[PDB]
């Protein structure tokens, strides 16, 4: 079978890509986003346990087996997952396929499919092997749609712009072709017969034709720019809205840059949707007309031009892949160099203390030299391609002139027809060249379309819920925990069996340990994460059966890492209010003992906030303004008697000792503390 | 030829 | 008399830029980086106190005033500096030059010279008016130096690669000019008289000429690339090596991005040192020769081509400023949108908790539209430029063909000469086109060369160091502070008149809250910063009169903020020693009990670690063998005083030695 | 020499900010 190699879309999904490659090899194709959701791919990477769990989900009978140096040459399962370590970095997942007297070309998701013969593979390969095997639950099918077809549906609303652009292109091509025959009339009738009167008329006519052509080009450019802008904005807003509607498992398993980088993928899709389609459907007809006209002028010169364009296309197609490979390596070296630079600049104190200026300088010099070597390789590939294209084009032009002169001498073609053919060459070479130049655009934009749209297939938070309602009054009753466990992805469990009961009151567990996970079950109570093997009861009959529009509405939270958004304090303190006046905000600040701080600012309640400047009190005011029934506090009045307060801290202080205190430490609560 | 323990298996880190 | 406007090189040079503009107005030009250290510019910007202090140091008599909204109708001073709130989110410093009815001239470092209506100006002016007057001792003079010459001095080592490029370009131009007469020979001497054999001979000769031309183009393009890489590497290495020697004020007075981004300016400097100089040398002679040949062919066609290229030059150098302004506005809007996206993604928990998904979606939608507006602005400018250039080029070509045919009808000139002129037109229009297009490269690289030269002209740490003495004896005994007060720039003082003894070989500790600033004392001990007034004494021979190497080799300091460098743990633990190793660290592993922690990674190798951990820093300081050692929260050693441990909370260490409180309240 | 009115002081000049 074909050695399918799925390539990474981000920097930390090697295991997901390898699992997708195995599934595709065995005949099962799925979105990579869903695959990495199944593997629990955190922002730090993926563990083998996640791959084992996800493979069994798809029906594979996975198994983690340790292997030794001589265990590579064994009659085990031919397609397998191997753990490798790249030069002076962390681990990495690759695929071994056949191992035929050499380590077969491994489907390395990072860089294409590299060979890695059996001379240095075992030097970078530990005994980490996964022995996948199809099972009963395996069901071959294609569970991902062609997402380029899903896009281009934004052309349908403004479909009158595409037609106008097509008509403008046709008129532009016709006018240019009509004006290309200036020299033929110039060098056959207007000069050979000395027609001074007709010369001015024909020149003015061709000038008017060219002016109309320029106006058509102007209009077409305006329309193309507007179409591209509209498609960009539509794709960007759709992706952003769907991301904002996504659950928290998606958000905490990716970096901010990783999520935001899909915004730059909305321009590549726009390119493939507008520019590629326009170029294809315009330049196809343009090239057909140009070829017909060239064959009308002279068959031999048309054949020569066809050979020229075939040679240019062959050269470009051959040089496409090495250019991409060289441009990938320069990015890695540049990233390494800038990482070294930033880590050296940030840690200037340590370098100065130990007098290591020269060592860091030498390391940076080595990094810069490697970057320059990669850049020179890329430049040399560009130079070779440009030289080959130049020799092809120049020899083609010279041979065209030579054969045209020979034909004119033989009497088979007019003198001005040679220059007419030369001028018409621009309408048969440029279209085919533009059509050939669509391979990088199409490939990169297909990759970008998959990358951007695999998120859009993810289920959001709203539709992941079960039935709801039957409890409309805001929850205020007793809180119960039923032996709930939480994994926080696919890592080691940190929420071993917990059972507790909070009967309203005002004070609950303050400290369990200095880093035991007191915030994580607070978020779990707020229904950010769904507990596994257990239920959360606030006597609202399995809160997972309550709408998020109320759960998030009547539960507060204030912690150390309070995030303040850039904006006026009036909006920030009352985010998402749409029913709150200035008096309510002032009162909420008053019971939060923060009105003095607000008045301390120059513009007071209209002061812009620069995300920095006490900021902790602001979240207290926001939570109090939310008017919740459960008000969770981390380390840091105006509240009703029947309002639950959590007051979680990190110091064994027992500030108030008002009510029962819990603590979890490592496992169960196993502490009454009442 | 031996299955990795649960503590060790999760220690098998992947990308980055 | 000219209204001087100084562009700001970074995102926080507003006060420095306006003060430099004022200094240049009165005839005193100084390097900007030498100004945003007397102003005390920090990561958060400069205050009015910094501007006043720097003006006083420059000789300017400076004063501050909270001007009202009715006193602007007078003559305070002409070049006065004002504080304005740009948009409604950030503060900024501008220069108000002339006060006129409903029009005010404002030099804003971000934008340029702008005109604001008086009532329109009143909507953003939140009481600035720093008043500056020429002092009794204000000596004018140009204190900066040309930097393009300084970076062109990097070409002297390579005087046999530029010459080879010049010769290759000259012979390439000659071959192309010779080969452009193929069409003239074809349509004037061979087709007309039907010479078949001469056709083949001449075609083969011109094919050989073109092949030689391309071969000379392949060998010349490699040398240009090599020259560019050499110049870039030299500039980057020199800049980085000089930066790694600057004092600690430079590193904490600037963001990391403001230091890293100076690497990208080396590319611009190389582009206008190698590319611009080579183009100026080559294309000038190439255009002169091409114009000479065009005039030899026909005078009227040469005049028409000159008119065409002049119109193209005017059109190119009239759309110059609008394109730059549009690109700058697009960059600003893209930066704002990216910052909003980062804030929205990072604070997802607050948005989801408070149900602000639809509000933030609408807010981000209104920010993408603002980017699209400026993108369409640059698109309109580019399309107008392209349409005008295409009109000029096409109409000029048509007029050239028309006039050439008209001449061919007359006795003068011939059709073959017309085709030869059409071929030669590419060797006179392209050189002038390149010489006109060189302007943005020259401007951008002048800015870049200024940016790098400002840092490269800064005196290093060793340069400001005082003369050393014969105190090679290791620092040990009675660390004395005498009325020491410290400032972190021009901000509020952190230290004020602290005196303490630090008895030799004791367990002395200092206790205080977060704002006390004990790490400030620790950094002042290591000569990272110098005390504003006073000195530090260690049993005589005050700390300001001894070498820096002894300072850095004996005052090893470890705190909570541990930084692990990406590399070998052996090199990380023994950092900067470059001497005997691989054994002593082992004892340092045993002494600090770090051997157990590091003997668990299942590779026994460099342990890159991809950048708790205080133990590794502790073992790092053990190799230094320090006579003075400081801890924050993390022993043994010997009789020398190796514990100046910091203490934040009470009772963390109750009975070790004498305890110092904040501001040295009690011992 | 003032000629403007309401001369400021360092204690008040400090809180005046013209930063980013
Ligand atoms: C949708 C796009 C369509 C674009 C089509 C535009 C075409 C406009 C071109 C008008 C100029 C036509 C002149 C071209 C003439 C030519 O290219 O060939 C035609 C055959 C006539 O023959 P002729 O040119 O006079 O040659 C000598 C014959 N004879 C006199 C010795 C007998
Ligand atoms: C919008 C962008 C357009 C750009 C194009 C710029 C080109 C503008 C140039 C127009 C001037 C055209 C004048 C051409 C004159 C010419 O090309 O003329 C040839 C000389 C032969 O004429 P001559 O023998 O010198 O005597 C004849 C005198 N007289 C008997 C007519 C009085
Ligand atoms: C929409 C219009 C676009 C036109 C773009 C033209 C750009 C401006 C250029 C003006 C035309 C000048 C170039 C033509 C040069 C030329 O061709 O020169 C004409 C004057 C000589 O006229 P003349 O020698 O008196 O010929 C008389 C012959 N006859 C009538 C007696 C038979
Ligand atoms: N961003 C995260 N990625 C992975 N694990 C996390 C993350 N945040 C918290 N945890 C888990 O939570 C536990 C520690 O919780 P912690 O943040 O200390 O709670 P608290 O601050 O209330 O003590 C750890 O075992 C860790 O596995
Ligand atoms: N990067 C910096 N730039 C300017 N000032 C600083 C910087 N870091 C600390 N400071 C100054 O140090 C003081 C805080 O000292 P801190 O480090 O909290 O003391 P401690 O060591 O007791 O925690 C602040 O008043 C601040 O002005």
């Amino acid at each position: 079978k074909k050695y399918v190699s799925v390539r990474q879309y981000d920097l930390t999904d090697s295991g997901a890509a390898v699992l997708s490659s195995i599934a595709q090899y065995y005949g099962l194709k799925m979105s990579l986003a869903k695959i990495r959701e199944m593997t629990g791919t955190d922002t730090q990477g993926t563990n083998a346990y996640g791959l084992i769990h996800a493979a069994k989900q798809l029906g594979f009978s996975a198994k983690g087996v340790k292997a030794s140096k001589e265990d590579l040459l064994k009659d085990f399962r031919l397609p397998a997952i191997a753990n490798v370590i790249v030069d002076n970095r962390l681990a990495h997942f690759v695929v071994i396929y056949s191992i035929k007297n050499r380590i077969i070309t491994v489907a390395d998701p990072g860089k294409g499919i590299v060979r890695y013969s059996m001379d240095d593979f075992f030097s970078i390969w530990t005994g980490g092997l996964v022995l996948l095997e199809p099972g009963e639950a395996f069901q071959k099918g294609d569970y991902t749609q062609n997402m380029m077809v899903k896009f281009a549906g934004f052309l349908k609303p403004l479909k009158k712009t595409v037609l106008a652009i097509f008509l403008a292109s046709l008129l532009y091509t016709a006018l240019g072709i009509a004006g290309s025959f200036y020299i033929k009339f110039l060098f056959d009738d207007l000069i050979k017969f000395e027609k001074l009167n007709d010369l001015h008329i024909i020149s003015a006519g061709f000038a008017v034709i060219f002016l109309l052509q320029i106006f058509l080009n102007y209009y077409r450019s305006i329309l193309v720019t507007k179409l591209g802008m509209s498609i960009d904005k539509s794709i960007m807003m759709e992706y952003y809205s769907h991301v904002l509607k996504l659950p928290m498992n998606f958000f905490n398993s990716r970096k901010v840059g990783e999520i935001i980088s899909r915004f730059m993928d909305a321009s590549k899709i726009r390119q493939a949707i507008s520019g590629a389609t326009l170029t294809i459907m315009i330049d196809t007809i343009m090239a057909v007309i140009g070829g017909i006209l060239l064959y009308i002028q002279n068959s031999s010169l048309f054949f020569i031009s066809f050979i020229i364009i075939l040679l240019y296309g062959i050269i470009v197609t051959v040089f496409n892949k090495p250019i991409q490979n060289a441009n990938r390596q320069i990015m890695e070296d540049n990233a390494k160099l800038t990482s070294a630079l930033v880590e050296s600049v940030k840690g200037i104190e340590t370098i100065k203390s130990f007098g290591a200026e020269e060592q860091t300088e030498k390391s940076t010099r080595d990094k810069i030299e490697t970057v320059m070597k990669s850049s020179f390789k890329e430049g040399m590939l560009y130079i070779n391609l440009s030289s080959l294209t130049g020799i092809v084009a120049g020899l083609g032009g010279i041979v065209i002139l030579w054969a045209g002169a020979y034909n004119v001498i033989k009497g088979n073609m007019s003198g001005g027809q040679l220059l007419a053919f030369n001028a018409l060459l621009a309408y048969f070479l440029t279209p085919v060249k533009n059509l050939i130049d669509l391979q990088p655009l199409i490939q990169t934009a297909v990759v970008a379309s998959n990358r951007l749209g695999e998120i859009l297939e993810l289920a959001t938070e709203k539709e992941l819920r079960e039935d709801s309602d039957d409890f409309v009054i805001s929850l205020k009753g007793d809180i119960e925990f039923r032996n709930v466990d939480f994994r926080y992805g696919l890592r080691k469990p940190v929420l071993k069996n917990i059972n507790l009961t909070i009967p309203k009151g005002k004070t609950v567990a303050i400290v369990g340990e200095s880093g035991s996970g007191k915030t994580t079950l607070a978020k779990l109570l707020m229904n950010f994460y769904s507990p596994e093997k257990g239920d959360i009861l606030i006597n609202g009959h399995s809160i997972k059966n309550i709408s998020l529009e109320l759960i998030r509405k009547k539960i507060a939270f204030v912690s150390q890492d309070v995030f303040i958004f850039s904006g006026t304090v009036k909006e920030n303190l009352a985010l998402g209010n749409e029913n709150v006046d200035m008096d309510e905000i002032i009162k909420a600040a008053k019971m939060a003992n923060a009105h003095d701080f607000i008045e301390k600012l120059p513009l007071k309640y209209d002061t812009f906030l620069n995300e920095s400047g006490q900021k902790q009190r602001l979240a207290i005011a926001r939570a109090l303004l939310k008017k919740p029934d459960i008000l969770i506090l981390d380390e840091a009045y105006g509240l009703e008697d029947d309002v639950t307060v959590i007051i979680i801290a990190h110091r064994l202080s027992t500030i108030v000792n008002a009510d029962k205190i819990y603590l979890l430490k490592d496992g169960e609560i196993v502490e009454s503390g009442s | 030829g031996r299955e990795l323990t649960d503590e060790e298996l999760m220690e098998m880190t992947g990308g980055s």
